[PDB]
């Protein structure tokens, strides 16, 4: 049967108990990726923040309302994203990040990337949360500059208002999984609060979702 | 200028000597040779206790004990004869995808998206697993690594290039540049004085441990190479790649010997290994099986089952008495 | 009056026999094919309750086929009937709970991200289980074998062994039997039923105020199930509070309909066991598939 | 539950 | 440019490598495959008594 | 790496004492620990067991009852109570420390002792001689038998070899009847079969003189047997 075997069974199961435990403490964060292209305004949205060893991959930790929430932004990688992108399969949101600003054709790339991210194989069923970036000089170069260089299509008036319409939708009409995943959408303020209760009026529904599934009623 | 056209005249030099010194296939060799028997194996043992992915795993030298590595952060030394757990290594990063087990038995390796490999000492005075040495140079991440003599560590990452490090020192020894696209694996000749590494370039290249050159590149896979292998003679390897085959090649004639691939699969390959004698060849796949090939006559000559998500590492024992598969779905399983 | 006895037999037959398939391969698939969560585990408690009542119904099946006739032992019949009361009160009370759970998960969802963990559900679905023994009590108590005159033997309670007239042991028996159809339509019935209507219609109600992408799969599982449950219980309890608010005249045999009634209804009250894995573990997808897996 |  | 020359004189290192015939090495790897074909517990399995998982 | 015991003393006959054991320089939660005593001018004597987490304890029948053993993980502290003191309980209490798991070294580390002096066993390990004279350079061989045979279904082979120098705390040498203890000349070594077993010294220096103790680690408790002198 067992002559020390026995001390080296509760050896393990004294390492499952402290495995389960980590488990469940680690269980209770809330993940968020963040992703954009090329410093479209990730750098603020940490700044939004309230609560080196690495070059790979940043962790950033805060908390609202009660709620943990841990923020990846993975800039800093420049490798071959279809190589990693699927360690990220679980994630409960991802934020991302368009600067409204632009100019070399910046805004097209910036649809590619979302297109690129939205119909991706490993993110059905994930959530995007849209930040724009840049609405004051978005404000004077619409202004003192027409829409027709990125957009030469565009035939609404030549005002902030109806341009910005314009740029969300032209963003929104790249899901083409629209009854699975949605997209909220939030032009960035100069008040602290407003981000993160954005933040967490989303997860707080993406949370609500994923036990509506999980209990078989969706 | 004539150096793209130099290197041209060169390449059709080369496949024409290759073209030369080709007088048979291997399938017209072994068309004679007895077909193995049908393989059927069973699940032995079952390895539970990951939370999350399970992304690499490596078996020790005394074919008992095994290191797996998960995403929910965690480092497992298992017995496989008793599934019992000797040691649990919380990682600081958890974004980990490569795991290696020392030859001696003295220390343990792993790496990922950090950037960083960090090598844990397994016998101290304290009684406790702690990190001994981080090492840091890479720009990309860590996609594999393997000990070489318990005191020098080859590692390859997705910045194009591989490395030979000094563990005491922490500091690269070697580096070997001549890819174009990131490594993915690499595997060690059993004299430890070659090795081989595959890259998503689609290219399979052979680098000398000394000197620190290289001497061979194989083509002819149609994407990115996932895994690689050596031989147990070590004058051959094995690929497989996202194109959903296998290949075979020799490194004395530098050519290709054979293709294992069925209309039937159309996934990728994530893990391949050889068996004690080199008749068998084992490869993991996308679509949660696993594959068990006659290395010689190219017959699928069995099927592993019983992963409910896709098979991502893959391992044999030394004294080829058993077979480890860890999964996506967090269960590593014993073959026999 | 021979339809009565013929659906009744019917329904005791399709009911043990698909009940105790179903609940067999719920408890296989969820307790051993799958890793543990809070929302399996509560299944799997539900899955066994169910199970090990079904179990026990070609005894009553062969009770009333015998005419009333109890042909085992003492010790078979306070067994089986112990499991029985146990088990009817886990399954009602699980219900319940499940209902509860759900609710919170909907109306709370920060809250449940914080605490709701596999060691709480462990902890929590001990509840059910020890309620249960406490009101099954007095059937492991009272409960024994005694002979009717024309050569049967039938088991039933015996609340006053001790004393052989009629006289004392009318009184005693009609208190004892008032206060346990009290505890019964108060606590099996009530309290539930009260649970799983408040539970789902808050949830009905925020899904249908706050709004979501759709919202007729949620509501149409959530009435199937509050739906079904009510129709399966409440004729039984209503009858059962009309036999013992007159159970003294009933001993007499001056009222039989009620008796009738009562063993009628029994059956619907039986096949709620039956029902529970379809509405509560193969109305979702994954187990499904699982299911389908299996072979 | 039961009535006997 | 300067990329160009060292690939050229890789490619130049690698041309000047002796090569053996391919049936050559193919009988050579089948005759490894063969002289160790006992010593395989994969492909011929062992009794109860050899294998030590279970 | 420390263990320090503290506690002892003269103490009247039917009275209580308790001994502590205070550790540092290791991870203390993840050892079980041992409490061994020996007589004056006898041999070892295994006295108590208290596992990692507090899941296992125990104790040998002579001192069941009037003995407890107990620890606190924050202050890393072991702790001995003892009642109704016998005349035999005159002795030097030992804290040793053990850690189990494959492939593990127990038994590997003994603390320096505390006197305590009072005023007034399935398994039988047979170590025959009492006192070899020996010359430096000479090879020496020490026997060891028991009365079961200690080869388990696993394959192992519970025996350990101890020494015990003049006026201080044994030490480990040999662990599962081969297998060499860390920090120990190769000088050193084991083997044997089932009931008969053997320690050979090749080469032999003064600081190997003292007392060599046989053990076995197969069951419930652990016997020593009394110890083999090797003068010179
Ligand atoms: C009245 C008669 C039928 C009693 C029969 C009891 C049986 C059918 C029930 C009662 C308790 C149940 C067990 C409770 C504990 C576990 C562990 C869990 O992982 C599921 C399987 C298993 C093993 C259950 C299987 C079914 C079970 C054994
Ligand atoms: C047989 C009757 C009378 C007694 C009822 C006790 C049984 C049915 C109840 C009591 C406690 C319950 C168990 C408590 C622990 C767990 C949690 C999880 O690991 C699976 C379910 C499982 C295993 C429960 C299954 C059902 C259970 C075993
Ligand atoms: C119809 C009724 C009787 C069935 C519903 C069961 C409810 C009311 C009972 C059953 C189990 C009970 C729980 C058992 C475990 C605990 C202990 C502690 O952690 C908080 C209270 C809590 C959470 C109890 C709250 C009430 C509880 C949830
Ligand atoms: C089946 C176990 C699931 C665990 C939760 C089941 C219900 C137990 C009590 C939950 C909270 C009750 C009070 C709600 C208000 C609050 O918690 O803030």
């Amino acid at each position: 049967l067992s002559a020390e075997d026995k001390a080296a069974v509760e050896r393990s199961k004294m390492i499952d108990r402290n495995l389960r435990e980590d488990g469940e403490k680690a269980a209770r964060e809330v993940k968020l990726l963040l992703l954009g292209a090329g410093e479209s305004g990730k750098s603020t949205i940490v700044k939004q923040m309230k609560i080196v060893k690495t070059t790979g991959i940043v962790e950033t930790h805060f908390t609202f309302k009660d709620l943990h929430f841990k923020m990846f932004d993975v800039g800093g990688q420049r490798s071959e994203r279809k190589k990693w992108i699927h360690c990220f399969e679980g994630v409960t949101a991802i934020i991302f990040c368009v600067a409204l600003s632009d100019e070399m054709n910046r805004m097209h790339e910036s649809m590619k990337l979302f297109d690129s991210i939205c119909n991706n194989k490993w993110f059905t069923d994930t959530s995007i949360i849209l930040f724009l970036n840049k609405k004051d000089l978005f404000e004077e170069k619409i202004k003192k500059s027409p829409l027709t260089i990125c957009y030469p299509e565009y035939a609404g008036s030549n005002t902030y208002e109806e341009a910005a319409a314009y740029i969300q939708c032209q963003f929104e009409d790249l899901n083409k999984r629209k009854d699975t995943k949605e997209i909220y959408t939030h032009f960035t303020c100069a008040t602290d609060t407003k981000n993160v209760q954005f933040v967490f009026d989303a997860v707080t529904d993406v949370i609500i979702k994923n036990n509506l599934k999980d209990c078989g009623l969706f | 200028d004539q150096l793209r056209q130099e290197a041209e005249q060169l390449k059709n030099q080369i496949r024409d000597a290759r073209k030369a010194c080709a007088d048979a296939t291997l399938s017209q060799i072994t068309n004679n040779i007895d077909p193995v028997g049908r393989i059927q194996m069973r699940t032995r043992r079952t390895l539970r206790g990951h939370l999350a992915k399970i992304y690499a795993m490596h078996w020790g030298t005394d074919s008992r004990l095994l290191v797996s590595a998960s995403q929910d952060g965690k480092l497992i030394i298992w017995d496989s004869y008793t599934t019992n757990k000797v040691h649990a290594i919380p990682l600081r990063s958890s974004w980990v995808m490569t795991c290696a087990y020392a030859p001696s038995g003295n220390y343990v390796a792993c790496g990922g998206l950090d950037n960083i490999c960090s090598i844990y000492n397994l016998k101290t005075r304290e009684g406790n697993v702690r990190v001994s040495r981080e090492l840091a140079g890479h720009t990309g991440y860590l996609s594999c690594c393997r000990f070489l003599d318990d005191n020098q560590i080859v590692t390859s990452s997705g910045d194009t290039t591989c490395a030979l490090w000094d563990i005491e020192t922490g500091q690269q020894t070697t580096t070997f540049t001549g890819h174009t696209g990131d490594v993915m694996s690499l595997s060690l000749a059993p004299d430890t004085r070659l090795f081989v590494s595959g890259a998503c370039d689609a290219s399979a290249k052979l680098w000398d441990v000394r000197e620190g050159m290289c001497r061979q590149t194989f083509t002819g896979h149609e994407s990115d190479i996932n895994a690689i292998c050596f031989f147990p003679n070590g004058n051959a390897f094995a690929t497989g790649s996202d194109d959903a085959t296998c290949r075979l090649f020799d490194l004395r004639a530098d050519q290709e010997l054979m293709t294992y691939s069925h209309d039937n699969i159309i996934c990728g390959i994530t893990s391949v290994s050889f068996s004690k004698s080199g008749r068998l060849l084992l490869a993991g796949y996308d679509d949660f099986n696993c594959n068990v090939w006659d290395a010689l006559k190219a017959d699928r000559a069995g099927v592993l089952a019983g992963h409910d998500n896709r098979v991502s590492c893959l391992g044999v024992t030394d004294d080829g008495m058993a077979v480890a598969t860890g999964s996506w779905d967090s269960f590593l399983k014993i073959w026999n | 009056y021979l339809f009565l006895d013929i659906i009744t037999y019917l329904v005791f037959a399709v009911t043990f026999v698909l009940g105790v398939l179903g609940n067999g391969l719920v408890i296989w698939v969820a307790g051993f094919r799958m890793t543990h969560t809070v929302t399996t585990i509560s299944y799997l408690n539900l899955a066994v309750a169910d199970f090990c009542f079904t179990s026990t119904l070609p005894f009553f099946m062969v009770r009333k086929a015998m005419g009333g006739h109890w042909p085992f032992g003492w010790f078979l019949c306070k067994f089986v009937f112990t499991i029985v009361d146990i088990n009817l009160f886990g399954s009602v009370f699980l219900i319940a709970l499940i209902a509860l759970d759900r609710c919170v998960c909907v109306l709370h969802p920060v809250w449940t991200q914080n605490h709701r963990t596999v060691s709480l559900a462990k902890k929590v679905i001990i509840g059910p289980w020890v309620m249960a023994l406490l009101l099954t009590l007095p059937v492991i108590i009272r409960v024994t074998t005694v002979p009717g005159k024309t050569g049967t033997v039938a088991c039933t309670f015996n609340f006053s062994p001790w004393t052989n007239d009629p006289k004392e042991r009318i009184n005693v028996a009609v208190a004892m039997l008032t206060v346990r159809g009290i505890i019964r339509f108060i606590i099996g019935f009530s309290a539930p039923m009260s649970i799983v209507a408040v539970s789902y219609g808050l949830i009905a109600t925020k899904i249908h105020k706050q709004g979501l992408i759709k919202s007729s799969r949620p509501l149409r599982v959530l009435s199937f199930v509050a739906a079904a449950f009510f129709l399966c219980w409440s004729p039984y309890q209503v009858v059962a509070l009309i036999a013992t608010v007159r159970i003294r005249e009933l001993l007499q045999g001056m009222y039989k309909e009620i008796g009738i009634a009562v063993d009628v209804t029994s059956a619907l009250a039986f096949f709620n066991s039956c029902l529970n894995p379809m509405l509560y573990v193969f109305m979702g997808q994954d187990f499904r598939e699982r299911l389908i897996h299996a072979l | 539950m039961i009535f006997l | 440019i300067a990329q160009a020359r060292k690939l050229v004189e890789q490619l130049k290192m690698e041309a000047n490598i002796d090569r053996i015939k391919v049936s050559k090495a193919a009988a050579d790897l089948m005759a490894y495959c063969e002289a160790h074909a006992k010593e395989d517990p994969l492909l011929t399995p062992v009794p109860a008594s050899e294998n030590p998982f279970r | 790496v420390q263990l320090v015991e503290s506690g002892g003393g003269l103490v009247q006959p039917g009275g209580s004492r308790k001994l502590s054991c205070s550790a540092s320089g290791f991870a203390f939660s993840s050892f079980g620990m041992h409490w061994v005593r020996q007589a004056p001018e006898k041999g070892l004597e295994w006295v108590a067991y208290i596992s990692s987490g507090s899941g296992t304890i125990y104790y040998a029948d002579t001192v069941k009852g009037r003995f407890t053993i107990s620890r606190d993980d924050p202050k890393n502290t072991l702790f001995l109570q003892m009642t109704s003191l016998r005349s035999e309980d005159t002795a030097m209490y030992y804290c040793v420390r053990s850690i189990y798991y494959y492939g593990s070294s127990p038994f590997d580390f003994w603390g320096q002792g505390t006197t305590l002096t009072v005023s007034s066993s399935d398994i039988v390990m047979t170590q025959a001689t009492s006192s070899v004279p020996v010359t430096p350079g000479e090879s020496v061989s020490i026997s060891c038998r028991s009365s079961k045979s200690l080869l388990h279904s696993n394959g192992n082979t519970y025996l350990y070899w101890f020494l015990q120098r003049p006026g201080q705390s044994p030490q480990l040498l040999i662990y599962r009847m081969s297998n060499l203890a860390s920090g120990v000349p190769d000088r050193f070594s084991g083997s044997g079969s089932g009931t008969a077993f053997t320690l050979t010294i090749s080469r032999l220096e003064a600081e190997d003189v003292g007392v060599y103790y046989c053990m076995q680690h197969l069951e419930y408790p652990l016997t020593f047997g009394a110890g083999t002198k090797l003068e010179l």
